[PDB]
């Protein structure tokens, strides 16, 4: 099985703020127990300010499960200098009802247009896997977006399309 | 190998969705791979850690100090 994961568009001015909306359709009627991905952009033009738990993600997972309070359920890891963001949902409640489930938004980005930026500059707001090794020693980076859940503690991993957003800043 | 809680060989948001389940018991099948700071337990430091590598910005298993 597949999922579809996006990113919006957005128009702003310099040293604005604006909104990308990220989003799953042909969500798996099994469901999405856990899913991983990055969000990487040009910091010399935008930086991210908040990422927001989305109507689809917005489960009772978040205050049910027991190890919520230790680690949020919808944990996310802004990385502005190193030119990206890490979002991760996941949960160890058993009941498929608790998990992600339906198609819609997945979570809100809010960030800021550089000061500096000059009329009709562009930057792409690019959805993909977290730079790191798929095991430590390996020599070999994660290559793809994370998405599926677990069985009788086997992974059952949906493959996943992205569509990347953008940002552009207009003319006066 | 560290991180690796079902064992196929990558480190994943599946591990993790294992490392939570693993802290309500303070057990898992693959004990080794799980206790990311080597004191004997599993708990929410290895959890953290685990989230950390996940994220990105924690490059190493295991964990140091
Ligand atoms: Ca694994
Ligand atoms: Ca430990």
């Amino acid at each position: 099985e597949t999922v579809q994961i996006s990113a919006s568009n957005a128009e702003a001015k310099a040293g604005d703020q604006f909104e990308v909306k990220v989003s799953l359709a042909d969500v798996p009627s099994t469901g999405i127990q856990g899913i991983d991905f990055a969000v990487t952009y040009d910091n010399t033009v935008v930086t991210i300010d908040k990422i927001t738990v989305g109507e689809i993600a917005d489960t009772k997972a978040a205050s049910s499960d027991q190890t919520a309070s230790l680690l949020p359920t919808f944990d996310v890891s802004i990385q502005n200098s190193e030119g990206y963001s890490s979002v991760i949902w996941s949960t160890a409640v058993e009941d498929s009802s608790y998990w992600i489930s339906k198609d819609g938004v997945l979570c809100t980005i809010t960030g800021t247009v550089s000061s500096n930026a000059k009329p009709g500059a562009e930057s792409p707001i690019k959805l993909e896997a977290v730079k790191r090794e798929t095991y430590v020693g390996s020599g070999t980076d994660n290559s793809s977006i994370s998405a599926g859940y677990s069985a009788n503690d086997k992974a059952v991993k949906y493959t996943v399309k992205a569509t990347n957003g953008k940002i552009s800043v207009p003319s006066a | 190998v560290y991180g690796d809680l079902d064992g196929d060989g990558e480190v994943d948001v599946f591990d993790l969705i294992l490392m939570r389940k693993a802290v309500e018991n303070g057990d898992t099948e693959r004990f080794e791979a799980a206790d990311l700071n080597c004191d004997g337990v599993i708990d929410s430091d290895d959890l953290t850690y685990h989230s950390e590598y996940l994220h990105g910005i924690r490059k190493t298993l295991p964990v140091e100090y």
